[PDB]
């Protein structure tokens, strides 16, 4: 339930591993 | 009187020829002055005027109770500025009327840029989102810029290393180009607070527990087994008021997250500059 926190998870989780991704450059 | 015409015009040349004088040196006010009522300013209408915990770029001294600088904040134009003497009178003249800590800590020219969060240094989730900021800021301000580390612990400021650097980052500040440090202790605000390198605290923080929960996750078992120690350190940094930073990384994309940090300091070049 709370769909909305769900969709927040994979904005912030996406964003934050593509900033790691970055970094592994 | 006419002596006294030319003593303030005089001094007001000595005001304006400094304008554009080096840095002399720089100050956190530890209170709060208002120049503007102070009639022994050399030259009426030319008192500084800042809060406590403001900063202040020393360019030259006019004599034991007046120096010429300003504020760093932008449109700081130059002033004269109360010395320590002179705060000390003031704040006696104001004792005698109800009926040590100096005014003045001594800084680096440049404030040590600091970076704290999301959670311990020394594990890869913390370490690579900040090796990711450093990157970006080598590249954005990349001619007036200087980032380094320092593996001695800054929070004691053994003690000849910490010292040492502590000069070190003094010297790096003088000529008024951007300081940043990749101090490996320092993972709390607090940690810096009693020193007086001033730093620009930025801290790198992570919207929610569940999202670095995961970030660790995606390192591996080795990290996931300091799982605890790094969501504490993450609990301590979150369970901290705003004021305790000076910067606060929320943003979700790196980019933005730099944008962010960048013009800040940007803002911070023209203040000292």
């Amino acid at each position: 339930q709370k769909l909305r926190e769900k969709q927040q998870l994979e904005e912030d989780l996406k964003g934050y591993l593509d900033w790691i991704t970055q970094a592994e450059d | 009187e006419s002596a006294r015409r030319e003593v303030e015009s005089q001094a007001q040349q000595q005001l304006e020829r400094a304008k554009h004088k080096p840095v002399a040196f720089a100050v956190r006010t530890n209170v709060s002055y208002c120049g503007v009522l102070d009639e022994e300013c050399p030259v009426q209408g030319s008192g500084v005027n800042f809060e406590a915990k403001d900063f202040l770029h020393i360019k030259e001294k006019y004599s034991n109770d007046w120096w010429i600088g300003r504020l760093v904040k932008e449109g700081g134009d130059i002033a004269f500025i109360p010395s320590p003497q002179r705060l000390e009178s003031i704040r006696l003249k104001q004792e005698q009327k109800a009926r040590h800590v100096p005014p003045y800590d001594v800084v680096p020219s440049m404030r040590p840029v600091v970076l704290v969060g999301p959670s311990l240094k020394g594990y890869e989730v913390t370490d690579m989102m900040q090796k990711a900021l450093f990157d970006f800021l080598k590249h954005r301000f990349d001619g007036r810029i200087s980032i380094t580390r320092v593996t001695a612990d800054l929070s004691l400021a053994s003690i000849a290393e910490v010292q040492s650097e502590i000069e070190r980052i003094f010297e790096l500040a003088k000529s008024l180009q951007l300081v940043v440090l990749d101090a490996d202790t320092i993972n709390h605000p607090a940690q810096l607070a009693k020193t007086s390198l001033a730093p620009i605290i930025v801290f790198v923080k992570v919207s929610s527990p569940k999202v670095l929960q995961r970030l660790i996750r995606s390192r591996g078992k080795s990290q996931m087994k300091h799982l605890t120690v790094q969501m504490m350190a993450y609990d301590k940094l979150v369970q901290c008021p705003p004021e305790s930073f000076d910067v606060i990384l929320d943003e979700n994309q790196l980019d933005d997250a730099c944008e962010h940090l960048a013009e800040y300091l940007e803002v911070y070049w023209r203040a000292t500059h």
